[PDB]
Parts: structure tokens; C-alpha cells; sequence
């Protein structure tokens, strides 16, 4: 049961034969926005399977001296494929996502990456009264890299960022982790180049480690938008 | 919520939420010990039952401990944990912390 | 006692007891046993 | 004791996790002695100006 | 799955266990869960029924309580030297500059309530002559109307403007603002940026804007000085709380921002969270008979 | 009826002759912890006979100088057979208790023993500031001597002791006191090494007098643990 | 099914992810002595959690040139927590045995353990005619170790021993064994300080075999008492 | 009058007019007649 998992969204399919389950944040499922809810009068576009599919982004290589990387929603997104265009093209957005994290060694290899996913992660920088500017948040498709992972970059806890939406890849028992994320904002719609509702945080808590010829152990990172929805139709700010 | 057990001089940052386990060539040897002291500075303050708790003056009720164990899978090795009511000190050997 | 005319003014909701831990301890989309969990 | 081949490190690490049970109960509310401060912080003092 | 929690749960006897197949003390914290292990399936159990109330945990009372938001001292007396509050002060209202509200806070991502606002004012003589019971004028100016210049001037006219007068002799002043959010609750947290231009603040959104609390003394100057200071103390009420957050460990730095750098040593240091021991297999505060 | 009685208690028992009836202290018997009073969720050992038994102490001498007796409980059964044992090992206990006091003379002596068991007996010092010491209230299967009887040492008032759960050895009347004492703290069960809940004073209001030929007159006591619960199995203290 | 196993007992618990089902032996399963049994009079102690709970023993090192170990019962017991002290306090002594043999070592390790629990063990002595002494048989905690494990130190036969309750540790497919003891004895009861009813005997019949590099490989021997009753309370021999 | 929501706000509660004094003059476990005591 557990253990192995197909995802197919669109055009696209995933499988794992090494799955921990996985984490519907705060059990929850996407969904579209009913009229109860709806704030927007125009009618959305909702291109389905162009946007709701997955999208892999460049691979990372875990190292003895990592600190972790994270990259941020939809901002990692919002140069890629159909979901790019219709971001540039409308002022207002809204879908959840389908987040997965691979990374597989051998039998002889050690390592845990904490894969966690955080609401409103507002950075902090270190040691000056200056705000992290324009450049040091919207890092895109690339992502960035942990300052100071222990307090999460935020002057805050990376041991009880398990209060979070989150998995582990503990590289003995498995090799991939999944996290379904529903729409996370305290606004139904919002606009997709000045606000991120989630970054995606891997961290290696315990480090990588083996007495084997050494191989390049690269992470990799899928996410698929799911019930994307856009409204007010214009030029593309691109 | 993960425990800072490792808080040791020399333990930097997120080497301190993990506890090193090796190959011993004597029998039943003690690896580590945890104070139970929330109130005063401990691998038990800085987590999300610590942090909340610390709002409060009294509490009651169980508390659940998990380990996970990060070695290959290759790894293999029986551990035994003992919690020790009140009243006397902390056990040294494993046949005191047995009972 | 509350005389105002609006709802906001009144004082505080003690009354909520309702809870959903499992939303934080259990996100898992199958549901655990008590049985090995893989 | 732990064993590992030759191919395995050598050394392996536990992390350890503690939560409350839901018999747990907590009472008497009180200032946490967690955070403080001994000045205004930064800009505190700008939201007057 | 949802359900009405009054009290802590019971516990019931359990037996010798033995059973093949059946390990409830393992579990895969790889799977994200917490342990579902019982008591009764790791030791031997009586029953205890269980007559512990849960009700101080409760959201609404552990944020429901008021706290400083506030604090301006002034000068009360014939300004026209100076060069300085002049008997009167603007604020931009927030909730970042006082760390034992800002923490508690910080807990979560999402809050909405009302707020309870208590207007305390003292009064001490400069350097003695008793203390003037005096009157003030708070003034609450929303996001794009026009703040008072100057003690007399005729913003103070209020005509649309909700104002409170209130004498030092009295209680402290009270009101009630709304939620007034123009989302469904306020960002206690936001990543992202305020403007559509590059150059917007980062992490304070928009939507959460209150305005600017305007508090003048009424009467005018007497021939000697005095130092008036305003506290305001806010309590959260009604309240609706989403999404957890880890707590703050470093020190704050700043109301503009989570900026760290934490204490120099530990506890709180940014290398060290927790103070240290000697050793894993140091107990630091072991009884000894 | 009242003068004759016999205790059976495990594999002890014990005749009188000439009791007084016997006291049950505020009416109550000892009974087990039920489970709508009980905090340690553990299951208990509860050791019956045992512990449940007669255990008698090293006699006493009275003297005409005599100022009176005491023990505290548990502390004078703490180190006495399994009893002892369990409280040893264990970090939580809960007993009730049976006192059988023996004194007996001839039918040409004269004396009174007030025999008192006193509920929390937090003992003064005479004439200091400081409070007494460990050693100065721990005195085990030995028991103390009161330093003012005529105060309970305790700034208080033997005239009014009898208040407490009591009987009278009057040696015209009686040679034995019997009182049956129940749990008796503000906790359902208590550490027994650092709380004593009862004390038994003994204490010659009527000082032992006769013109026959001089004997030795020792008083005795047997006591009986009842209703032995312990929690929080660990190795001894001892 | 049957190759994970939890024990719980008392405040102890076993886990084990590798058994080989287990051993109930003869089928029986311990109790406590129904009346139509019962020889001695008095009412027993049944201590229940305090006595019948996992005690574990010093572990020992397996060898190249190991003959292998063996334990008495209840022996190897008498002096370890509260059975030890019901031991010493009463004449009379019943109880079952939960045992539990615990080895590990990795994937390319080789070696097989017999764990046999052999009733009435009464040892030969080795090319003598004078019987074995108090000392070559009271082993205590420590245990023995096997003179000629091929004949079971008692002109036997280890290949015959199959026919006493028994697993295997085969270390290619398990890492732990486990037998349930009845009561084993022609009398219901005994006194525990002069006959043993049960010998736990590990033997390698395999050695331990490998070529990575070597590592202390223990095996340890956890020990549960069940249904423990003793009669003929009185000063402990200790 | 009490308008406050913890009960333990409330004023004084004078109205609990029973008696046991027996458990403090009569512990004794066969109770006295009304006839030589002993
Ligand atoms: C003059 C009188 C008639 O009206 C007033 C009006 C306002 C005040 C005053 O200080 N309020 C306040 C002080 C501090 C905070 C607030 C909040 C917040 C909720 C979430 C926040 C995060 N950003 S902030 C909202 C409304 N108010 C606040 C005092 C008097």
C-alpha cells in the first residue's frame, strides 16, 4: 500500500516505488473558488490540463556542507510554461499544488532532508536593521539557499518547523516525499508577482554521508499547479 | 518537535538536533541521557510543546518521546530508552535503568 | 449585558470547543493503524 | 550494538522528537520568560514621526 | 476528525500484550504524522477518569488579554521655543513594537478579531504644584485623511473622524475597534511586497493598514511644564486563528521586519538556541543523596 | 465486648484483654485509590499481605522522667520488610494504617499514656529563629522524644490534642490503644520519603507511679500498613 | 504476520522487527496455581507488575571461538529488582518465564545460535567422578558458559536438544528469539535458592562468520517472570 | 447579583448547615449506649 505511488495530472506522470505515504496540508484538497467566495466578477479562465501538470524544475546536489534550499510559489512557477503566460497575462491568480521531492543513494548512504512546506515564509536577513530587498525574495525557477537553517532564516525555529505541512526523505527508508497544498491566502485571488503564499523548504538535518565511492546526489523538485484560475485579462507584464 | 539533545559546546546549529551513535567494543554502554526540565534550560525548551507550555505555570498528563533512526540501511542495532520516575539520581548503568 | 447597538462590541467568545488535531498530527491522506505504519 | 558494513559510515544519528499526549493539560497563564527587551526596537520609535 | 474537547482524556486499564504482527511502539515519522502510540499499548494502565478542564488553552483566552501596544511621553507646556511633540502626538498604529503581544502573535499566520483598546494617561510635574486634571482628545485618522499639524489646529474639528475625550481623572478611556481588515483576516506574516513597483516594503501587506492614532491635550498651556504620558493597551476579541508557526527563538530587532542576529551566547544565540552541558550524558540538575 | 479484641492482618495477628473499644479516625476505614480520584496513570502494585501486616518496634522504657513518644508515618516503616521494599523501589505510595499501643502493669500502678495520632505534625524548635533540620524530624523505626509535651512541640497544646484521633492507655483501665487511621493528604498518593501524613505521639499525662518492688514498664507498638498501593516502579533508593 | 513482535509487560516493552513467530512451550501458557492444585495454606503475594515485567542481563560478546552461554532460573533473577526481593522475603516461590534472545549484525555476516530452554538441566562435571559443586551451578546473573556444548555438559546429546523448546537465531533470517515457560516443576511450588526449573542455553552451531570489518557482535537476553506468586513470608535470607 | 463567567467570582456561599459532629466526638468503631461503656 504505502509504499509505491502514481500521480498523473495532465499530459504528465510521476511514480515512486519508495513513497512514505504522503501529507494533504492541514487535510485539506484544492479546489476551485465557489460564488460564496468569489470577489472577482469577470469569469475566470481555467485552462486545466496546460497549467495542472507537472513542472520540473533544475535538480540541486546535496553536499557534505548544505544547508538547504527553498524556492517560492508561484514565484519558481511564473517563468514556466502555459502557467507563465497566463500569470504575465492576468492580474489575478489562484490554484493550489502538487508538490514532489526526489532524492535516491544507495543502501550504503545516510541522510535526512526535512521537505517542508511553510505559509507566508517572510525571511528575516542577519545582523542589520535593513529588510531583505527585492532580489534577496524573488529568486525564481533557481530558488535560493539557507542562510541559517536552525532559525529558518526568520529568527525562528527550524526544530519546530514541524508544526508545518511537511515529510521527511530519511535516504534508509525512502526516496521521494509528496505534499498536496490547498489555496493558503487570506484573500480568495491575489496578484502573482508581488505575493508568495508558499515556500518550499528542503533542509538536510541529518547530513549525507557514506564509505562507498562517492556519486553526485541530486535533489529533485516536481510541482504541478492544480485548479488554476485567472482573472482580469490584459497585455503580459512578461 | 524536534529535540535539542546535542547541546554541547562544539555542537553548531542544526548539529545540535542530532545525536551521533557509534560501533562500541564494551557491552551495554550508556549514549545519552535527557533532562526533563522544561522549565529550566534543556533539550526540551525550544519545542512546540516546551514554547507553549512556557505560557503556563501547571501541567499534567503523558508526554510521547520518538526516535528515528538516520543510519544506512545496511545499519543495524537493538537501542533500549528508559524513563525514570522521580527520587533518586540519574541511572549509569543499564541494569539500574533496566528497572 | 451588552447594550450596544453592534455585535462587535461584545465582550469575549469562551465557548469554542471544538477541535481537529489530526489537521496537524495526522495529514497523512491514509489513515494510520494501531500496525506497521509502512 | 551497531553494526554496519565497511560500505556504510561508520556512524549514524538519532533525532529525537517529543510531543504531548491528549491528556495533557496545561493552567495558570503567565508570561513566557522566553523573549524580552531592554530598548525600543528598530523604527519603533519612526512610527511617531 | 472534529469533535467537542472539554477535558483531558481518560485512561483505561490495559494487559499483557504479546501479539505477533502488532507493534504499535514503531512508527514512520518519515510519513510527516506524529506518533500515534497510547499509553496503554506502551506500558501496563489503570483507569483514571480524567476531570481536567481545558478551557485556559482555548485560543480566545490565550490571546483574549490586554497588553501594551503603545507608550508616548510628551511635554505639556508652552511650545513656542521648541524646536518635539507640542502638546500632541501622531502614531502609526502596530502591533510589532512590544515583543510579549508581538510573540504571541507571531504564533500564528492568520488572525481575525476585534480589538478592545484601553487608553491609559499619567501626568508628573517637571522639574511641585499638584497634578492637573486635564483633558485629551484621541482622534483615530484612517488611511488617507489629513493628521492634525498642530495642537490647535482644526483637523481636531472631527467632524467624520471618531474621537474620544477623556479626563485624567476618569477610568482609562475604552473602545472597541472592528475587524477591519480589508481580507478575511490579517497577515500576521507576509511574504511579499506592498507595491507594484520593485521598491514596496517588503512583509507588511497592505490589506492589514489600520491608520494613525492622534492624541492631543485639550486645555491649553499653563505657566509651568508637565510630562503626560499616553498608554495604550490592546485585547484581542472574537477571535479566529489559522496556521501555526514555529515561535520566535533570537531576539526582535526591529517592528519593520524579523531581522535577527540573537545573544551573544547561548540561550538565544543564533549557533545555539538551547544554554549547553558538558556532555549528552550530563544531567545538569541530578538529585544526589 | 469491648474489653476483648483480636487484629488479624496477614500472617500476624494480635490479642488484648483489656482494650478500650478502638478509635477509627474521623470515622473513616482505609480503602484502595478508585479511579475517578486517581492521577498516576500507571498500574499499581498492590502487595496485600505482604505488606498489609503487623510490624512491631523496638520497645520503649517508661520512666518517671518520661516526657513521651513519637513516629512519624511512613517514616518508621520505611526500612522494615516489604514494607520497606516497596517503598524503596517505588517513587509514589498510598496506606492506610492499624497502631496497636501495649502497656501493661499491675493492678498497684498508677499512670496515663495520651496516645494521639497527629495529621501533618510539622514540629517547631524551641528558642531559634532556624527551622528544624532533616535529621531532626527523620528519625525512622526509632522514632523521637518530645522536648515539650505540654506544647506538642509545636507552639500549640497537648490540653487540646485531643482533637486529634486518640485513646488513653489508663493502666486501672486498660493495657492496649487501638487506632485505625485512613489516607490522610491533599494528594491521592505521596513520595514517602520526603512527606510524613501521620505521626503517632504517645505521651504520659499521668506519670507512672507505685510502691510495689520496681519493674521495667515498656511500652510497645505494633503497626499494620493497610491498603499498601505503590507507583512509578524504579530501582531502590534504599 | 510473523516477523514483527511487541512485548509488553509491566512498564517494559520489546520491539522487534525481525522474529521467527515464537515458542510457546509444550503449548502451554503460564498461570497462576488454582485452589485444587494448591499445596500451601497461607495467602499469596502476586505482586502482578512489579515482578512480571522484562529484565534484561548483561550481554555477552559472540566469538569466533564462543561454546556458548547458559542461564539458571530463577537463579539469574534472585537478586534483580522487586522479584528478587519477594525472593528473599518467602520461602515459596512460583512463576512462568517470557524470554526473549536478542543479536544482530548485518547482511554480510553469517552464524546460527540455538536458543533452548532445557527443563531440570542437571550438569555433568567433565572426567570426574565428584559431582559438580554449589559454585559450578549457581552462576547467578552472569550466567555459565559451556565445557563440551556437543554433549550438553551432560553426556548428551546437543544434536538431540531439539526436542526441548527451542528457536533458532539464524542471523540471514532473524534477529531475535523468543520462548513462553510455563511452570515446570513436580511441585507447585518451590524454594527458588536451591532448585532451578529452567536453563536458558545459547549455542552457535553456526559461528559467527564474516569479511567486513569486524565489530563486537553481543548477544542480549532479556527475561520476563509471569505470573509470579511466593508463600512463607518472613525475614529475608538476602 | 454576579455577572462575571467564572463561577469562582461569585460571593460567599453561608448556606451549608450540616453536621457530623460525631466524627470527631464518637470514633469510636462500636458506638456508645445511653449503660456501662466498658
Ligand atoms: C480615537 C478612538 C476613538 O479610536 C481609536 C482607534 C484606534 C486605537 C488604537 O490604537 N488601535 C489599535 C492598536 C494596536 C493595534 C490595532 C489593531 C490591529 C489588528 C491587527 C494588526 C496588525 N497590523 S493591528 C487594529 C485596530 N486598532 C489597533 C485607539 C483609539
Amino acid at each position: 500500500s504505502d509504499r509505491v505511488l502514481q500521480l498523473k495530472l495532465g499530459n504528465s506522470a510521476i511514480v515512486t516505488q519508495e513513497a512514505a505515504n504522503y501529507c494533504c496540508a492541514y487535510g485539506e484538497w484544492p479546489n476551485y473558488l465557489p460564488d460564496h467566495e468569489a470577489v472577482a466578477i469577470d469569469k475566470p479562465t481555467q485552462p486545466e490540463t496546460a497549467t495542472d501538470r507537472f513542472y520540473t524544475l533544475k535538480s540541486v546536489k546535496w553536499e557534505t556542507g548544505s544547508t538547504g534550499w527553498w524556492w517560492k510559489l508561484p514565484d519558481a512557477l511564473n517563468n514556466i510554461g502555459m502557467f507563465g503566460q497566463n500569470v504575465q497575462h492576468h492580474y489575478l491568480y489562484r490554484s493550489g499544488f502538487l508538490i514532489h521531492v526526489q532524492c535516491n543513494a544507495t543502501k550504503f548512504h545516510q541522510g535526512a532532508l526535512l521537505v517542508v512546506a511553510i505559509p507566508e515564509h517572510q525571511r528575516g536577513a542577519h545582523n542589520t536593521n535593513t529588510s531583505p530587498g527585492f532580489d534577496d525574495i524573488m529568486k525564481g525557477e533557481e530558488g535560493g539557499t539557507f542562510n541559517h537553517p536552525y532559525v529558518l532564516d526568520d529568527g525562528t525555529s527550524l526544530a519546530c518547523a514541524t508544526i508545518f505541512p511537511h515529510q521527511w526523505i530519511n535516504l534508509r527508508t525512502n526516496n521521494s516525499a509528496t505534499i498536496v497544498l490547498p489555496w493558503m491566502n487570506a484573500a480568495p485571488m491575489d496578484f502573482p508577482l508581488r505575493h508568495n503564499q508558499w515556500t518550499l523548504a528542503i533542509i538536510p538535518v541529518v547530513p549525507l554521508g557514506t564509505r562507498t565511492t562517492s556519486s553526485m546526489v541530486p535533489i529533485t523538485v516536481s510541482i504541478a499547479p492544480m485548479c488554476c484560475e485567472f482573472n482580469g485579462l490584459r497585455h503580459a507584464i512578461t | 518537535s524536534m529535540m535539542e539533545i546535542n547541546n554541547t559546546e562544539s555542537a553548531v546549529g542544526m548539529e545540535r538536533l542530532k545525536v551521533d551513535i557509534s560501533a562500541l567494543t564494551d557491552v551495554d554502554q550508556l549514549l545519552f541521557n535527557i533532562p526533563l526540565d522544561i522549565q529550566l534550560d534543556g533539550p526540551l525548551r525550544n519545542t512546540l510543546v516546551g514554547n507553549i507550555s512556557r505560557y503556563y505555570t501547571h501541567w499534567s498528563g503523558s508526554l510521547e518521546m520518538t526516535f528515528m533512526f538516520c543510519g544506512s540501511f545496511m545499519a543495524a542495532g537493538k537501542l533500549i530508552l528508559c524513563y525514570t520516575p522521580p527520587g533518586g539520581s540519574c541511572p549509569t548503568t543499564r541494569e539500574t535503568a533496566m528497572l | 449585558i451588552n447594550f450596544y447597538k453592534d455585535s462587535y462590541a461584545a465582550s469575549a467568545s469562551k465557548q469554542d470547543f471544538s477541535q481537529d488535531p489530526s489537521k496537524f498530527t495526522e495529514p497523512v491522506v491514509e489513515g494510520l493503524k494501531a500496525a506497521p505504519v509502512l | 550494538n551497531l553494526i554496519v558494513p565497511s560500505e556504510s559510515s561508520d556512524t549514524c544519528s538519532l533525532i529525537g522528537f517529543i510531543a504531548a499526549k491528549d491528556d495533557f493539560s496545561l493552567r495558570l497563564m503567565r508570561d513566557s520568560p522566553d523573549i524580552g527587551q531592554l530598548d525600543h526596537l528598530h523604527a519603533a520609535e519612526a512610527a511617531y514621526q | 476528525i472534529e469533535s467537542i474537547i472539554k477535558t483531558a482524556t481518560d485512561t483505561v486499564k490495559s494487559e499483557i500484550n504479546a501479539e505477533l504482527g502488532v507493534v504499535p511502539s514503531l512508527n514512520a515519522v518519515e510519513t510527516g504524522a506524529t506518533s500515534n502510540t497510547e499509553p496503554e499499548e506502551a506500558i501496563q494502565t489503570r483507569t483514571v477518569i480524567n476531570q481536567h478542564g481545558v478551557s485556559e488553552t482555548l485560543v480566545e483566552n490565550f490571546l483574549s488579554r490586554a497588553a501594551l501596544v503603545s507608550k508616548r511621553s510628551f511635554e505639556y507646556k508652552d511650545h513656542t521655543s521648541s524646536t518635539a511633540d507640542k502638546n500632541f502626538f501622531k502614531w502609526t498604529i502596530n502591533t510589532r513594537s512590544f515583543v510579549q503581544l508581538r510573540r504571541k502573535l507571531e504564533l500564528f499566520t492568520y488572525l481575525r478579531f476585534d480589538a478592545e483598546i484601553t487608553i491609559l494617561t499619567t501626568v508628573a510635574v517637571n522639574g511641585y504644584v499638584g497634578l492637573p486634571d486635564l483633558t485629551l482628545q484621541a482622534m483615530f485618522v484612517p488611511t488617507g485623511a489629513l493628521t492634525p499639524e498642530k495642537q490647535d489646529s482644526f483637523h481636531w474639528q472631527s467632524g467624520s473622524n471618531a474621537s474620544v475625550f477623556f479626563k485624567i481623572s476618569d477610568p482609562p478611556a475604552r473602545i472597541t475597534i472592528p475587524f477591519m481588515c480589508i481580507n478575511s483576516a490579517y497577515s500576521v506574516f507576509y511574504d511579499g511586497f506592498a507595491g507594484f513597483e520593485k521598491n514596496g516594503l517588503y512583509g507588511i501587506n497592505p490589506a492589514d493598514t489600520i491608520g494613525n492614532l492622534c492624541v492631543r491635550i485639550v486645555n491649553e498651556h499653563q505657566p509651568v511644564g508637565f510630562t503626560v504620558t499616553v498608554r495604550v493597551y490592546m485585547k484581542p476579541k472574537h477571535i479566529k486563528a489559522w496556521a501555526p508557526r514555529p515561535p520566535r527563538t533570537l531576539p526582535y530587532m526591529s517592528i519593520a521586519n524579523a531581522n535577527y542576529k540573537g545573544k551573544e551566547r547561548a540561550p538565544n544565540a543564533l549557533s545555539a538556541i538551547i544554554g549547553n552541558r558538558d556532555s549528552v550524558k550530563t544531567m545538569p540538575h541530578n538529585i544526589v543523596n
